[PDB]
C-alpha cells in the first residue's frame, strides 16, 4: 500500500503565493508521474496539472498557465507546486495523485490516469 | 539551452546472443524456452486421466485381481503408467498384437 | 487436479511458448522440443554503463 | 549518444532538456510507441505463427519391429535438429535486426532534429545541441513535438552565432 | 472538447444501475477511459481501469464497457455502501489536458 | 519525399522536372534497371531453390497397422508445421528487406543528387531542390544522367543564391 | 484495337511553322509512350522523334534539335508537334505512333519500338 | 553509327527469303532489334517483337533471330500479298536516337 | 570509394596518406580487428550450430515392406528439401548482409573522418580528402588513431582555405 | 627458406650518417612487415624501429625519434634505413628481420614478432 | 614498461629447467609472447610462437606457457647444445613498442 503525505494548506490573501508540498513512499517515486488535481467544495472534480516520472515534462490546463509551477525531486521523493497570484477562485481542496504504469518489455509507459489519491488539503483565499 | 538525444538504460543484467556478438547486455529480453512445469499430472481437454501405477494396461483391460481396487473411469485422455508396473498378466504367455490394443486405449471418448 | 493444454512426464506446462526444452515426449498441442537450452530475442536497446 | 541514459524509464528513446525553467528527461511519445507497437507485432506474429496440432510424439514398438522403431528415431532426430538450427538461427538474426532498427531509429531522430534546425544548435559531436538563441520551456516543448518554426528564431539564432 | 453527464441517477436497492459518459469523437475514441468513485468526504478511488479491468479491492459487481464514443458503467447488488459520487475521466491530445465530468449522484 | 506520385508509370524511381520549357516526370533509367533485375533475381531465386522430385504423399494402411498409421500422420504434421513456419518467416523477413531496401535506394538517389550539385540547389525539406541559377532541359537532362557540371554554373548559382 | 486519328497536314511556305495534331483512343495515353517518324516519298523510314509515356522525356534527333517540340496532353489524350523554320528537305509523310511496355511487376517500362502506327500526314514545302 | 541492309531481294512463290540487318557491335548486341514491314502507301506494321517474339495476327510463317551483331529475318510460304518493303529498327544509348535502316525490297 | 586498392594487404579497411615524408597505406587497427571478430563469430555460429547425432541414414527393406520403403524415401526427399531451401536461403541472406556491413563500415569510417575533420580537408567525391593545413607523419597518426584536436590546426586551415 | 642480404656497415665518425640497405628474397616482401633490431656488444637485444607490410606505417621508439629514417621499395623488395646525427651508443650489431602474418581469410594480418632474422651488420663510431 | 628475467639459470644436463617472464599486467596479458634463443656469436632464432606453439625445425622438448602476468619457458632433455641465451619478448600499445628482456644464462 503506498503512502501519500500532503501539507502546505492554509489561508492566503488574494494576489498572494502558496506553495504545496506531496511526499510519497512505498513505491519508487521516479518511475511514476504525478497529478494534481483540485475539486471545488461541493462540486465536481478538475483536474489542474502533471509532471511526467523522469521530470522534463510538465502539463498545465489553460486556467493555470503561467501561474503554477512544478517541480520534483527524485532524490528525496517530493513534488513541490507553487501557486502565484491567487484568485477566489483557487479555494478549493487538492489532491496529489500517482499515475498508472503499463510494463511493456520492463518499461513503464505512462497512462493518462489516477491509481491511488492521495489525501487532501484545503486551500481558502 | 542544451539539450541531448540518448536512449533508456537500466541495472538489468539479461544476456542475448547475436550471430555478430554474443553475450551482449541489453535492457529487456523475451524468452521463448519453457524451462519450468508444474511437476503434476493436470486433465487433458477436461477430462481426468487414468493412473495405472500398481497395475499395467494388459493387467487393466484382462482384470488382473491386483487391479480390483482400480476404478473405472467412463472417458479419459491419455494413459499414465509408471517403472514399477510389474502387474500386467500374471499367466504367462505372449499376447499377439498387444502394442495396437495399447494405442487403440489411449484416448476413448 | 488441473487443466491444462500440454502434458509432459515431467510436469504439465501451461504456456504460449512455441519452443521447450524439457522432454522430447510430449502428449497434445505441445510446443516444438528444442536440444539448445538458451533462446532470448533481445527486445529492448543496448544496455550500456555510463 | 556514446553513453546511456539512466534517469528515462518512460521511453527507449527521449530527450534530456535544460534551461533557465528546470532540467529533465522526456520522453518521444510517437517515436517510442511506434517501436513499442512494432516490437509487439515481431513478438507476437514469433509467436503465433507457430501451428500446434493434437499430436501424440512417441511411439512404443516391440522387440522384433526395430526397423521401425530406428525410423522413428530417425524421424524425431531430424526434426529436432532441424528446429534447433532454424530457431537458433531465428533467435539470431532477429536479436541483429532488432538492435539495428533501434541504432537507426536514434540516427533517425538525430537527423529530423538537425533537419529541424540547421543552423540553431551548435553540435558537440557527442549526439547534444547547443542552442545559440535562448530557449523556453515552450520551444523545448516545439522542438520535441516537430512543429519548431525556423524563421522565429533564425534571427536570433544567427545574431547569436556571429557574436563569436 | 467537454464531457457531458445524467446530474443524478435512482435505483432500488438489489437492483442494478448504468451511468454514461459522453464526449468528442476525435480523442475519446482514441484514447480511453476511467471511472472514479467519491465517497461523501472522502479521497476518491480509481473504479474502472483501461476500459475493461479494475484495481484490486474493488468488488466483481462493477462493470465497465465503451461503444463508439459513448462508456457505460453497471452496477450490480446496489447498497446502502454504495451510494456515492462517481466520475468520468478521459485524456484529450488536442488540448493536452485530462477532462473530467460533472460527476453523476447515485440514490 | 512524403506522400507518392501518380504521374509516374514508367519506372519506381524518377524525377520530375519543370521549367519555361515544359514539365513532366521522369524515371532514372539506370536505377530502375537495376532494382527490377535485382527484384527479379530475388523472385526467381525464391521459386527455383525449391527442389521437387516425384513423390507420392499419402500412404494407405490397414486398421491393424496403425501405428504405422500414427507415424506417417505425425511425419506428414511436422512436414507441414515446418514449411508453413519457414515460409511465414521468408516471406516476412523478404517484404521487410524490400521494403527497406527502396526506401535505401530513394535515400541514395537524393544523397547523389545533392552531392552533385552542394550548392545549387536550396533545399526545400520535402525532398524537392530549387535551382538558383537558370536550368534548361539540357540542364535537367545532365543533372539526371549524372554527367553535371559544377564550375560551368557555380558562378550563376553563387551570384543568384547572394542576391538574397 | 487502338484507334490514332492525325491532323494538320497542308502546304506551307519555306522558312514558316506548322503543328500537328495526333488523337488516340482505345488505350491508357497517360502510361504509354509517344514517337513521331517521318518517311520521305520514295524512300525509307526515318525516326524523328519521341516523348515518354509520363512526358519529362523529349529525344530528338541531330537533325531536329532546336526546330521541333513535342507537348502531350493526358487530360485531353493529345499530342502535338511544332515545327519552325521548315525547309525543302521537311517534305514528307508523319506517322504517330506508341511504343512497347513491358510488364514488370505491374510497371510498364518503356521498350524502343513501334507497336501500332497512325495513318499518315503529308507535309509539304 | 549506321544500319546497312541488301537494296533488295527475291524469291519465287512458296520458298524462303531471308533479310540480313548488320550495325555497329557496341550498341546491337546490348539492346535488342525489330523487324516491320510496310506495303505500298500503306501504314507501316510490327512483325518482329524482341527479337524473338510477333505481335497478334502476324502469321507463324515469319521467323527472327539475332546472331552476333547480324539480325536475320527469314520468310516462308511466300505469297503474292507477302511482296511488300521491310525495315530494321535498332536503339542507340550513345547517340540516344532510334535507327532505321535504308529498306529492303522482296520479290 | 571507387575502385580498390591491391596495394594493402594487411586490413579490409585502411587509408593512404602521403605527404613530404613518404606516402604508403595503413590498415586501421580497431575497425579492421572488429570486423573480423565479427565476421569469425558468425562463421563460427553458422558451424557450431548444426547439431550432430549418431545416426544411420538408410534402411534395407523387404520387397513385401515396399510401403515402408516409400515412406522412407519420402521422408529423406523431404528432409533433403528442407535442408537445401533453408541452406540456399541462409547463404544468400548472409551473403547480402555481409555486404552491407562492409558497405556501413566503409560508410561509418568516412563519416568518422568528415566529422571528426569537418572544415580542415576539401572533398574530392572520390572518398578522398585534401588538408588545407600542412600536415606531417604525427599529425596523420592522430588522425588515423581518431585523437585529431579540431582547434589546433583550425587557425591554420581557415587561414589556407581564405587564400583562394 | 628465405634470405636476407645485409650491407651498409662501416666505421663512421660521431655526428655523421649511415645507409643501411636489406634484401629479401624466398617469399613476398609486400605482403610482410619489416624491423631493424640492434644488439649491443655483449649486451641484450634491443628493438630499434619498424615498418609495415604496405609501408605508410612507420614506428620508432623515443630513442630513436627524429634520427631514423626508414624507406622500402616493394617493385626492388629493398629497405633502406638512414641514420642521422650518430652517437657513440650507436655502436652495435642491426638485423633486418621480417614479421609473422596470421592468415585470416586470405589476409595477411601483422603480429608484433619476428620470424626469420637476417645475418648482422655492425656499425661502430 | 620493464621487462625483467633471471640474470642467469642452471642444470644438470638430462633434466629439466624453467625460465621466467614477467612485465606489465596492463599489456602483457592482453597481447602475446615470444621466446627467443640465441647461440654464442650466431643469429637469434624464434622458439616459442603464439605463446604455446614453435616453428618448424625446433624440438617437441622445448614448452611453452603464459599464466596471468608471468610466463615460464620449459625445457627438458638439457643437451650441450642446448646452452645458449633465451630473450622474452612482447609488445605494448601504450608506447607502441616492442620490449624484449635483458637475456638469461642456461648452464
Ligand atoms: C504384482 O507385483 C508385485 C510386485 O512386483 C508382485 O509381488 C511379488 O511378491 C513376492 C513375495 O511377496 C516376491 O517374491 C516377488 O519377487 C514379487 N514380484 C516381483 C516382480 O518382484 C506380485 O506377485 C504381483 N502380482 C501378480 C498377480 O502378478
Ligand atoms: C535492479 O534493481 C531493482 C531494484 O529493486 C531490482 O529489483 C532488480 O532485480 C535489479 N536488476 C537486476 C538485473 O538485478
Ligand atoms: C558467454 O557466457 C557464457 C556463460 O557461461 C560462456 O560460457 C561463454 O564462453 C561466453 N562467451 C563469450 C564469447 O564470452
Ligand atoms: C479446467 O480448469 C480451469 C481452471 O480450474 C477452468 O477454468 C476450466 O473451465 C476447466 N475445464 C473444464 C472443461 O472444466
Ligand atoms: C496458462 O497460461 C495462460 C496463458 O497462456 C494463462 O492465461 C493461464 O492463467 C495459465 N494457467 C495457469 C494455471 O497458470
Ligand atoms: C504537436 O504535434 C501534433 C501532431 O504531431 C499537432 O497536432 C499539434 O498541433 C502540435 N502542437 C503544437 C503546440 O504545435
Ligand atoms: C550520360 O551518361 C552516360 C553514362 O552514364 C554517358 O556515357 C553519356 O556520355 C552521358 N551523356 C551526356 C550528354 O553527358
Ligand atoms: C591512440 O588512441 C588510443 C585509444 O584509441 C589512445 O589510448 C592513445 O592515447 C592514442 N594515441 C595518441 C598519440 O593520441
Amino acid at each position: 500500500e503506498v503512502q501519500l503525505v500532503e501539507s502546505g494548506g492554509g489561508l492566503a490573501k488574494p494576489g498572494g503565493s502558496l506553495r504545496l508540498s506531496c511526499a510519497a513512499s512505498g513505491f519508487t517515486f521516479s518511475t511514476y508521474a504525478m497529478h494534481w488535481v483540485r475539486q471545488a467544495p461541493g462540486k465536481g472534480l478538475e483536474w489542474i496539472s502533471g509532471i511526467n516520472s523522469g521530470g522534463g515534462s510538465t502539463w498545465y490546463t489553460a486556467s493555470v498557465k503561467g501561474r503554477f509551477t512544478i517541480s520534483r525531486d527524485n532524490s528525496k521523493s517530493t513534488l513541490s507546486l507553487q501557486m502565484n497570484s491567487l484568485r477566489t477562485e483557487d479555494t478549493a481542496v487538492y489532491y496529489c495523485a500517482k499515475d498508472g504504469g503499463n510494463a511493456i518489455f520492463g518499461l513503464v509507459i505512462t497512462n493518462y490516469g489516477l491509481d491511488s489519491w492521495g489525501q487532501g488539503a484545503v486551500v481558502t483565499v | 539551452d542544451t539539450l541531448c538525444i540518448g536512449y533508456h538504460a537500466n541495472n538489468s543484467t539479461d544476456t542475448v546472443d547475436t550471430v555478430l556478438e554474443k553475450n551482449v547486455t541489453v535492457t529487456h529480453s523475451v524468452n521463448l524456452l519453457e524451462d519450468k512445469h508444474n511437476g503434476k499430472l493436470c486433465k487433458l481437454r477436461g477430462v481426468a486421466p487414468l493412473h495405472l501405477g500398481k497395475c499395467n494396461i494388459a493387467g487393466w483391460i484382462l482384470g488382473n485381481p491386483e487391479c480390483e481396487s482400480l476404478s473405472t473411469a467412463s472417458s479419459w485422455s491419455y494413459i499414465v503408467e509408471t517403472s514399477n508396473s510389474d502387474n500386467g498378466t500374471c499367466y504367462p504367455g505372449d499376447f499377439i498384437n498387444y502394442e495396437e490394443l495399447r494405442e487403440q486405449l489411449s484416448s476413448v471418448s | 487436479d488441473c487443466n491444462t493444454t500440454c502434458q509432459t512426464p515431467e510436469g504439465a506446462i501451461n504456456t504460449s511458448l512455441p519452443f521447450q526444452n524439457i522432454h522430447p515426449i510430449t502428449i497434445g498441442k505441445c510446443p516444438k522440443y528444442v536440444k539448445s537450452t538458451k533462446l532470448r530475442l533481445a527486445t529492448g536497446l543496448r544496455n550500456v554503463p555510463s | 549518444i556514446e553513453g546511456g541514459w539512466t534517469g528515462m524509464v518512460d521511453g527507449w528513446y527521449g530527450y534530456h532538456h535544460q534551461n533557465e525553467q528546470g532540467s529533465g528527461y522526456a520522453a518521444d511519445l510517437k517515436s517510442t510507441q511506434n517501436a513499442i507497437d512494432k516490437i509487439t507485432n515481431k513478438v507476437n506474429s514469433v509467436i503465433e505463427k507457430m501451428n500446434t496440432q493434437f499430436t501424440a510424439v512417441g511411439k512404443e514398438f516391440n522387440h522384433l519391429e526395430k526397423r521401425i522403431e530406428n525410423l522413428n528415431k530417425k524421424v524425431d532426430d531430424g526434426f529436432l535438429d532441424i528446429w534447433t538450427y532454424n530457431a537458433e538461427l531465428l533467435v539470431l538474426l532477429e536479436n541483429e535486426r532488432t538492435l539495428d532498427y533501434h541504432d537507426s531509429n536514434v540516427k533517425n531522430l538525430y537527423e529530423k532534429v538537425r533537419n529541424q534546425l540547421k543552423n540553431n544548435a551548435k553540435e558537440i559531436g557527442n549526439g547534444c545541441f547547443e542552442f545559440y538563441h535562448k530557449c523556453d520551456n515552450t520551444c523545448m516543448e516545439s522542438v520535441k513535438n516537430g512543429t519548431y518554426d525556423y524563421p522565429k528564431y533564425s534571427e536570433e539564432a544567427k545574431l547569436n552565432r556571429e557574436k563569436i | 472538447s467537454v464531457l457531458t453527464q445524467p446530474p443524478s441517477a435512482s435505483g432500488a436497492p438489489g437492483q442494478s444501475v448504468t451511468i454514461s459518459c459522453s464526449g468528442s469523437s476525435s480523442n475519446f475514441g482514441s484514447n480511453h477511459v476511467y471511472w472514479y468513485q467519491q465517497l461523501s468526504g472522502k479521497a476518491p478511488k480509481l473504479l474502472i481501469y483501461n476500459n475493461n479491468r479494475r484495481p484490486s479491492g474493488v468488488p466483481d459487481r462493477f462493470s465497465g464497457s465503451k461503444s463508439g464514443t459513448s462508456a457505460s458503467l453497471a452496477i450490480s447488488g446496489l447498497q446502502s455502501e454504495d451510494e456515492a459520487d462517481y466520475y468520468c475521466s478521459v485524456w484529450d491530445s488536442s488540448l493536452n489536458n485530462v477532462l473530467f465530468g460533472g460527476g453523476t449522484r447515485l440514490t
